[PDB]
């Protein structure tokens, strides 16, 4: 049924505008009762809340960012958005829109995924994807084990799977950490010793602020 | 004012 | 505004135990005869999702082994038995009164039985080496406790430094953690040796599980 969608810029430079969208589809932001609200979340940190636009145009602002923003939205186009002026580091985080049934329940019951920004002047630099396979040493065990090393990117995020979706099981994605304005992520992959080499084993990464997007597949050493 | 429907009371 | 404050920060409850995590507001989010205050979940990259709504009532899909109570300005959710799916952060709002505040969640981390790291180790990718660079990586995949040191060494000389660690969150499935690290060398420097190794040293058992590959 309803489904929210943010967009918005994978980074943004400091002392700059940020502005996101939030696109409502399948049920539309007039309809009587609900508000639309934004609501961000710093990495590793709580959910913050920014402020919300209901249903009859009422706006309200979270006072920390009240001096520094406005909420509008598009009645014709059915989609709300936001924008910070001056963005600093303190703004990167995870930006989420949602809804509220304002008149009954005043819970959030949809969320959208949440895009990422990056308040930053690194330059958007796409990954390469090194592929893991095992050492020379077969007939080890009875499982196993290769992955991706995506190295070299920025910003996040990166989203890597394996035989696009179907190797679902014995999947590790570790989180990307930080060599100086570049990240390097892996992930992992257990599947039993036939279907490898027998059959194709691929791993898919994809690198949305850079529109890379390349699949490797893992060739014995 | 509070409670649900606050935001459009008027 | 309602501050709303959580506690316990964060606590690790065993599988089948109960966990009682609960939430306190500065003032009253009373009105209409209810106490408007939810309770939300959030698993890792993901969005949170409602469990509980109004101070009592359950979201539908959410199992019975959720129940907050409370009223005024003392309220608790209580999971029992935990189970392997509710390692996540809980939160709860008020949403009485303008302008809305969260809690600052609380971390539920759950206890499994010890498990040893599967450990795996993978030789630069011939493609790197071309682009003139070479990382050895290490796979400790599926233990518990989250608590294990890793020492890299090349020809017996512990690399000190140029590795690069980063740990899961528990799995939600069944509990564990996993990590990663990466030896980050020069073709060069990979040039001028022989074997790498990767130590996994944990709590399951007392001989550092060693893996090492030969140049």
């Amino acid at each position: 049924q309803v489904k929210l969608q943010e967009s918005g810029p994978a980074v943004i430079k400091p002392s700059q505008s940020l502005s996101l969208t939030c696109i409502v589809s399948g049920f539309s932001i007039t309809r009587t009762n609900y508000c639309w609200h934004w609501i961000r979340q710093a990495p590793g940190k709580g959910l913050e809340w920014m402020g919300r636009i209901c249903y009859e145009g009422s706006i309200y602002y979270s006072p920390s960012i009240k001096s520094r923003s406005t909420i509008s939205r598009d009645t014709s186009l059915n989609k709300f958005f936001i924008q910070l002026i001056s963005v600093t580091n303190e703004d990167t985080a995870m930006y989420y829109c949602s809804r509220e049934n304002h008149m009954y329940e005043t819970y959030f019951d949809v969320w959208g995924q949440g895009t990422t920004v990056t308040v930053s002047s690194a330059k958007t630099t796409p990954p390469s994807v090194y592929p893991l396979a095992p050492g020379s040493a077969a007939q080890t065990n009875s499982m196993v084990t290769l992955g991706c090393l995506v190295k070299g990117y920025f910003p996040e995020p990166v989203t890597v799977t394996w035989n696009s979706g179907s190797l679902s099981s014995g999947v590790h994605t570790f989180p990307a950490v930080l060599q100086s304005d570049l990240y390097t992520l892996s992930s992992s992959v257990t599947v039993p010793s036939s279907p490898r080499p027998s059959e194709t084993v691929t791993c898919n990464v994809a690198h949305p602020a850079s529109s890379t997007k390349v699949d490797k597949k893992i060739v014995p050493r | 004012h509070i409670g649900p429907g606050r935001a459009f009371y008027t | 505004d309602i501050v709303m404050t959580q506690s316990p920060a964060s606590l690790v409850v065993s599988l089948g135990q109960r966990a009682t995590i609960s939430c306190r507001a500065s003032e009253s989010v009373d009105s209409y005869g209810k106490s408007f205050m939810h309770w939300y979940q959030q698993k890792p990259g993901q969005p949170p999702k409602v469990l509980i709504y109004i101070a009592s009532n359950l979201e539908s899909g959410v199992p019975a082994r959720f129940s907050g109570s409370g009223s005024r300005t003392d309220f608790t959710l209580t999971i029992d038995p935990v189970e392997a799916d509710d390692a996540a952060t809980y939160y709860c709002q008020q949403n009485n009164e303008d302008p809305p505040t969260f809690g600052a969640g609380t971390k539920l981390e759950m206890r499994r039985a010890d498990a040893a790291p599967t450990v795996s180790i993978f030789p630069p990718s011939s493609e790197q080496l071309t682009s003139g660079g070479a990382s050895v990586v290490c796979f400790l995949n599926n233990f518990y406790p989250k608590d294990i040191n890793v020492k890299w060494k090349i020809d017996g000389s512990e690399r000190q430094n140029g590795v690069l660690n980063s740990w899961t969150d528990q799995d939600s499935k069944d509990s564990t953690y996993s990590m990663s690290s990466t030896l980050t060398l020069t073709k060069d420097e990979y040039e001028r040796h022989n074997s790498y190794t990767c130590e996994a040293t944990h709590k399951t058992s007392t001989s550092p599980i060693v893996k090492s590959f030969n140049r």
